[PDB]
């Protein structure tokens, strides 16, 4: 069937294709070439996995189409889902709700995972009888498939039971430490054959075993989530809406201290992760200035960045800098350069894309498509793969031939041909 | 609930470390709105005088055959909100 | 003091968004934010996978006669 | 804390008792004149008799300006407030830039409050009124004391209290066997539950049963609480804990920073002065560190004149690596550090110089020691040569990749080959710029 | 112990230092030199104190470090706390919560104080015996009796239910010195004339006692309530306005509210209920205002509720913010016509030395004559503020070497350690490539 | 009373034929401009035309704002006069066009007859009637009456803590309950009660009073856009959660127009079209001017007076479009331009003397001539502002009148704009920027 995840621009990438020595294979896990860049990415990935050093910045630089985002996706795939990997674009920090520095702080704190581990004693059973005398004192009877006992209730327990409208046949759990009651469901009897059911009622089997049980919950949350939870009374709602605003720095410091306390007590573990900012040249000079000192914290993840700009203008200034990034930030980061692909690498990438899309192409078609990709661009050839597959299927064919590739080359234009055709009719277009 | 404040949370008693962390001096330097109102009672009585020139009830929506559930639902919502919030608005009585 | 503004509109306008239940699907199957503060990780992860009802158990309980009356407590 | 950051090796300024700077001490190498000036500034901060004094750390990038500020913070200690700040942070979507600057100013001024909390703990064993043999008015019974017996783990004491506590005891529903505490400074009785020794395994109450208190019945301790003026300002501007409709609105509505008025800040100043005079509190004026001050605009710089001229302001440390740059918010106005000359007249400038190769090698060795990395002499010399070209930050950033490469190769130390391979894998700013210039057509924009 | 207010830039300025004829002394109350500017400031201060002319504007213009802010602070200290003095910077009017015109209106209205004077009956005495009889169960009428004592009187009062409730809430006991306002029934405890019984436990350490009040019990005292126009506007704008007095968050106040308040305050002034205490608004660095703000200032000074406006600027012929127009002082010529300008001349050598001496006296720093000469030379060469900073720098250097008097060696040491703008710019030119953007 | 910059302006100083007297009502010159303003005043008094715009044009100090305030004084306090500065449209809450529209409606006033129903008396019985109504008994010096009131009034009475024996005031129109005090008859029962006593009302329990209310169209718009008359929880919620101004729709203004027309037809309302005055019109931008086109073309708009001292100046909001007064030529076609001229030295002396009399200052003839000469150079504004400092100097020296020496001393102490410009030019290298 068709799931929500479909064939994208990087669906063929499963990893960085390295061995135990971080030496890149020529074609492994969906990556071709870029040997030096892939080895550097693997070294950075080992640095991420160790987690000892905080606030390390790497910039993946190269010409368009040279595999920078491909390498970032390979790093993300090779890194486990346990370790956070926040991938944002440079434009996403320009928010109408929070400042650029606040957006970058939230992105930084989203890249650090906190795995919690809480062990709690609970009472779990089916309610048999609730008797309350008059509401000062009462008794509650709970049962399992192997047990049954009666409990003496106080004022607050009676109030909590009456507030939740707990009655016979309800399967509930009670926390011993706090006394909070949550209703799991109700038992099914012959008399509960309802014709209409409420939106929250559900029938469950009576629990087995012992009435007293231990509940162990292990979950991974980020620092930003803990910040949002403690920002306001119902701050967990902002984790859905996103209406977080600018969280106070004092709250963040309190949470850092509390998280350190949890880490000392054994109730939490820190998993520093990666923040990938793609197309960083969209960041303004203020954002770069904030990044300069944000990386210097002890709770800063690894910042992987990617730009394809030459010596260009920094946004918000009139200055020219080698990547659009001020030279002060560039001294804080290691640069991984991606080289242009050769004919063999282009053909291998086309083969991987065809295998990913389940398209059969002849060798002459592969040669023609590689020539087109070298002449125009690799992404144009990748798109022509699917275009030619569709055209071949239209004529009831099974393998894409050179005629299909030529047909889709004539139907769909790259940038160069379109620009030439526009220059032919320049006066027709608007605002030249 | 009071995260990062000079006011400490409601410690159960001296057995809790939070009991011996916060001071009453820090508590007395933070004034609740009720304390502010008690502090400005003379000012409220002497200097609060501005009245709107015109006063109107909110615009009402009328249809000949409305959905018979809209009005009772709005009435119940208003009744519950009033029963929960009107006692909390009593301190502002003199200002109004 | 002025009387309020009486804004009169067509009665059909107030039913514009209303959709009959037989014409709309249940959106509670995608309700994630409603579970917060009401549903626990225990219920979702540990309890329900073990104590979900089956059709066989439901049919057996429905067809079986009423259970015997609960015995009265005895001080023993 | 366990993770190693960029300034994890800075443990203070390596100053002799006479103020002269040692060549290498406390994690700092070189910068002797700047370190001596920062020590004088530390003495100024500790003297606590000056307000609004500003210091500008001026020098090329990577010359220890932030390291010097953090060394100052280490010298002061955790008692003295130290509020770091970058110039980009004044641009907020909620409050104006001047409000952000004022809030950071109030964050830098700390207050230490010392109080004694005297309490009486115990499980109520006895509750006996002390009647008088001569009832006032002739009829009925009059009481002059209420004897309360409090029992703890290691003692039992009886307290003859005021008769007025009878109402508090009834309101709290205090009976025998309940654990209560009475505060001397207020004369109020609080029932912290019932003793756990009277609880059976068949009870279901959660917060009702409490353990019998340990220690003595009479517990008194000195509470030291550290607060800042900004804490009091924020707690009073948006108060939390009321039961009126306004507090409910505050809880409901999204929190938002507001422009705190001079009235509230003056009230806070009066309360702080009252506490200081009473002996409850001691003022702890700290430091506001504003890194990348050049990112402030002309409005912020202009406001800083009035901010620094105040008698309540902290000691502000600036830092800027800019040359004759254009002030932000102005059209083609150039100033020596990106800072208008009016603000430069109000600051003392500390100059940071570039590092010699020997100092760079020492800093690299210190960073390798901090990161738990063993580096050979030849590898260290090669990395120092790499640091002579490129920059110092580039060399110190090759230590952990080279260590990882050595560990993969199966070696416990970094050799020269590892540093060479890492240098081949990763490019510095200058090499990347050379590549970009050589291929400017193939790159974008 | 150090108070919240410490030695600042203008901590030595206690006033303008003028005589009865407004003639400036050479060195008095911290001010040194600036004779013409101080005389002009004194004339403006007399105009403020008279409080008869609304919307007067004065511009203090001069080179940096010539004492413009010193003169403003001297005026503020000579005015006293009775007259409002709102000092703001030009940058502070740019706010995301309100318009620039609204911020200027609030600043203007913070500089005018409304004072209400009324006489109330007040009972002040020592509580001898208080008795309160209340029903044991159920709602009932509490009956009580209170005895109050002074040095020359003692009266027994029959208490009403609400006074009983007030006394119960305040927990008034025997020996408490209390104040009772007959109208509102408010009770304020101001001390204890003697200790409580010793046999009681959990009472705490008894504080010092307060002498019993003398004279008659029920006196007549004058109560003064003073608020500014801005406070009235804020508390009248909305129900939650009183919290906006502390949180800001006033938004934009309706013009109707301000017009009603102006009318009511005028009515009070005619009816003798309240007196208006006009003050001063001091906008430092007024050149940060844009053309719209200056245009608002032009007409806002034409109101009878406007205070005296004092501006300071060190700009020459400069572009007006928000425009491309060059104007004197960065201020439009239309506004410059509505104001008198007070120029500050540079300081001489002797004035600089006297300023340094006053600063050393304020900082409790002892300095030698040779050190004073060297410091005055440095201040003339570099700037006055640099020498002022070197004062305490050399004090700290001298204290480090276990000295008592600041010598020339300490001044040279701090001159070497801390650089001025000129030497820093020279050293930056020497390494121009090392710095980032030029 | 404090003396402001225009406190001497009491009128236009016109005769019965409309001609301008030389010196009258605190005005010295501008005879042509005063006659034009008199014609504009008659136009405003006619209450026939809508959206007629007038531009006062001239150099600064030529009394444009003085002429606008003189028009206001001629009209009277009954006719609305809304003074706004062009810089005030740049609000952070509502759009500039909304600010302009609101200021337009503020200029139109409405005198409406209203009847107030009052229940005033001492409470003798407060019996709830099960939502619980209240049965209340009120007594005055003339009689006693029992009333049945809504539960909201009972809640208000409870909030006021009204109990048997208290003197209360109830407004039946607004449902506003005010407890005034415990009746004076009970002031002898105790010695300390913490109560404020009030005498028994001497009229009837139920009174009806007819009063005239002065309101504007903007007030009605605000009352119907941010309602607070229901006294329900929703009104409090809306006030607390939404305190900012909103962009009132044209639909609400049409409804208010219908209501006011109905009131006028019923004979209980009178319309006063009124005047809007925009002083620094050049501070408006091209969007404001374009909106003002349509706003002035409206048949509801008031008479708008504009002022400007700009010459051929770039219109705000445009890049480089330059127009004669800072006002685009399209709007200048819709205005009547009144031109103000510069003052002769004789007129300057007359104005100085008038200002001296207004400020209660005695000035000698020699001092008056010297100050007029000072005003010939510099400006008239500068010369007028030297009167109070010279008076203070004379008072310090023991003189009850200003002599020439005091004026010279003050002019030496205080510089003007031209002198300061000269100082800045001579020392450009020492001043900042
Ligand atoms: N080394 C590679 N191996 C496999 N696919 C690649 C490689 N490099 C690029 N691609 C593919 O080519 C396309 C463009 O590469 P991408 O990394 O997105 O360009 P850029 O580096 O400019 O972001 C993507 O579909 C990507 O999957
Ligand atoms: N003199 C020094 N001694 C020890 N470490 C230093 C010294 N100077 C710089 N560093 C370190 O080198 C790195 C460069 O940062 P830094 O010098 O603070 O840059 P900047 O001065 O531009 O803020 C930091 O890790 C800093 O701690
Ligand atoms: N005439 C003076 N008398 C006393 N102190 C002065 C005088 N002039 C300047 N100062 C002091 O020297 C410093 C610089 O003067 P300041 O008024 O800040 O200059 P500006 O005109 O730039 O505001 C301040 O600390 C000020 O108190
Ligand atoms: N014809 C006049 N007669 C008397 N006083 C005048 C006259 N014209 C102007 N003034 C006064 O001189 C000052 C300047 O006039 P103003 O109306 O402010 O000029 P502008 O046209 O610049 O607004 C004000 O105090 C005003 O009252
Ligand atoms: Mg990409
Ligand atoms: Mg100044």
């Amino acid at each position: 069937v068709t799931r929500i995840e479909r064939i994208g621009a990087h669906s063929h990438i499963r990893g960085l294709g390295l061995d135990d020595a971080l030496e890149p294979r020529q074609a492994s896990q969906g990556m071709v070439g870029q040997l030096a860049a892939r080895r550097a990415a693997g070294v950075v990935l080992e640095m991420i996995r160790e987690g000892k050093i905080a606030g390390r910045a790497v910039l993946i630089a190269g010409q368009p189409g040279t595999g920078k985002t491909a390498i970032a996706m390979g790093m993300a795939q090779a890194l486990g889902p346990d370790t956070p990997f926040t991938a944002i674009a440079g434009s996403e920090i320009f928010s109408l709700e929070m400042s650029k520095t606040e957006a970058l702080t939230q992105a930084f704190r989203r890249s650090i995972g906190v795995r919690i581990k809480e062990e709690t004693e609970i009472i779990e059973g089916e309610v048999v009888e609730i008797q309350i005398d008059r509401s000062k004192v009462g008794k509650l009877t709970l049962k399992t498939t192997e047990m049954e006992t009666i409990y003496d209730l106080g004022t607050k327990m009676i109030e909590s039971l009456t507030k939740d409208k707990v009655q016979a046949g309800d399967v509930i759990t009670i926390d011993k430490a706090t006394g909070k009651i949550s209703k799991l469901g109700r038992s099914f009897t012959r008399a509960r054959d309802y014709d209409a059911m409420g939106s929250q009622t559900k029938f469950v089997q009576c629990p087995d075993g012992e009435l007293q049980k231990r509940k162990e919950v292990v979950h991974t949350v980020s620092l930003h989530e803990i910040d949002v939870i403690n920002s306001r009374t119902q701050g967990f709602l902002a984790l859905f809406s996103g209406d977080t605003g600018e969280i106070k720095s004092e709250v963040r410091e309190q949470i850092n201290a509390k998280v350190a306390e949890w880490r000392e007590e054994g109730k939490a573990e820190i998993i520093p992760g990666v923040l990938f900012i793609d197309e960083v040249h969209m960041l303004d000079i203020e954002s770069f200035s904030f990044l300069n000192r944000a990386l210097e914290s002890d709770m800063a993840p690894v910042l992987i960045m990617a730009t394809n700009r030459g010596i260009t203008r920094i946004r918000g200034t009139s200055y020219q800098s080698p990547h659009g990034i001020p030279i002060d930030l560039l001294d804080r980061l290691l640069i991984v350069s991606t080289t242009p692909y050769s004919e063999k690498d282009t053909k291998q990438i086309l083969r991987i894309r065809c295998e990913e899309e389940d398209v059969e192409m002849s060798e002459d078609a592969y040669t023609v498509l590689t020539r087109i990709g070298l002449e125009t661009s690799l992404r144009y050839a990748i798109q022509l793969i699917t275009a030619a597959s569709l055209v071949c299927r239209k004529r009831k064919g099974t393998e894409v031939q050179v005629d299909d590739i030529k047909r889709v080359y004539s139907l769909f234009l790259d940038e160069s041909r379109s620009t030439q055709y526009m220059k032919e009719y320049q006066d027709a277009f608007l605002f030249n | 609930q009071p995260v990062a404040s000079p006011i400490g949370p409601r410690s159960p008693g001296p057995s809790h470390p939070t009991f011996w962390t916060y001071t009453e001096a820090a508590h007395r330097a933070v004034l609740f709105p009720q304390q502010r109102l008690d502090q400005l009672s003379e000012i409220i009585e002497r200097f609060i005088f501005v009245m709107p020139p015109v006063e109107a009830p909110p615009p009402s929506l009328h249809a000949c055959h409305p959905p018979p559930w809209l009005a009772p639902r709005q009435a119940a919502f208003q009744e519950q909100l009033a029963s929960e919030l009107w006692p909390r608005a009593r301190p502002l009585h003199r200002i109004v | 003091i002025t009387p309020g503004i009486c804004f009169s509109t067509a009665s059909l306008v107030l039913r514009a968004t209303d959709v009959h239940p037989l014409q709309r699907i249940d959106m509670g199957r995608f309700d994630l934010i409603g579970l917060e503060g009401r549903v626990s990780r225990y219920e979702a992860d540990t309890f329900l996978p073990r104590h979900r009802l089956s059709r066989r158990v439901l049919l057996e309980v429905a067809t079986a006669p009423d259970p015997p009356p609960r015995p009265k407590p005895v001080k023993m | 804390t366990q993770r190693i950051a960029s300034h994890s090796h800075v443990k203070g300024l390596g100053l002799d008792e006479s103020g002269l700077a040692k060549q290498a001490a406390s994690g700092l190498v070189g910068q002797e004149n700047a370190r001596e000036a920062c020590g004088v500034i530390v003495e100024l901060i500790k003297s606590k008799k000056m307000a609004g004094r500003a210091v500008l750390l001026a020098g090329p990038p990577g010359t220890g300006k932030t390291a010097l500020a953090l060394a100052i913070a280490q010298e002061l200690g955790s008692k003295v407030p130290f509020c770091p700040m970058v110039g980009s942070e004044v641009y907020s979507t909620e409050i104006k830039k001047t409000e952000v600057l004022m809030e950071n100013f109030r964050r830098a001024i700390g207050l230490r409050i010392k109080e004694t909390k005297e309490v009486y703990e115990g499980e109520v064993t006895e509750l006996t009124p002390c009647e008088t043999e001569n009832p006032m008015g002739g009829y009925g019974k009059t009481i002059s004391h209420v004897i309360i017996g409090l029992k703890t783990a290691k003692g039992t004491k009886q307290l003859k209290l005021d008769p007025s506590i009878f109402e508090s005891l009834q309101k709290e529903r205090v009976e025998a066997g309940d654990v209560i505490y009475i505060e001397a400074n207020s004369g109020a009785v609080k029932r912290q539950g019932r003793c756990d020794t009277y609880a059976t395994e068949f009870d279901l109450e959660a917060e009702e049963y409490v353990p019998l208190p340990k220690g003595d019945v009479h517990k008194k301790k000195e509470i030291i609480q550290d607060v800042t003026l900004h804490d009091l300002d924020v707690a009073n501007a948006r108060p939390q804990g009321g039961q009126d409709i306004l507090s409910m609105m505050g809880q409901l509505m999204k929190p938002k920073k507001t422009e705190i008025t001079d009235k509230l800040r003056g009230e806070i100043n009066k309360v702080v002065n009252k506490y200081i005079d009473q002996g409850i509190a001691e003022l702890v004026p700290g430091v506001l560190f504003v890194d990348e001050v050049h990112m402030l605009d002309i409005e912020c710089f202009t406001y800083l004149h009035r901010a620094l001229e105040s008698s309540i302001a902290p000691i502000v440390i600036f830092a800027s690596n800019r040359g004759n740059c254009v002030i932000r918010g102005t059209e083609d106005i150039t100033s020596p550090h990106g800072i208008p000359l009016d603000l430069l007249d109000r600051v003392m400038i500390i100059r940071t110089m570039l590092y010699t190769p020997q100092e760079m090698k020492q800093i690299i060795k210190i960073r390798a020691q901090t990161e738990g990395i063993n580096i050979s002499e030849e590898a260290l010399n090669h990395l120092g040569e790499i640091g002579t070209k490129t920059t110092l930050r580039y060399s110190v950033q090759l230590l952990t990749p080279a260590n990882l490469l050595a560990k993969i190769n199966g070696k416990d130390s970094i050799e020269k080959e590892h540093v060479e391979e890492i240098s081949e894998l990763f490019y510095d700013a200058k090499s990347s710029a050379k590549i970009l210039a050589d291929q400017q057509d193939k790159y974008m924009k």
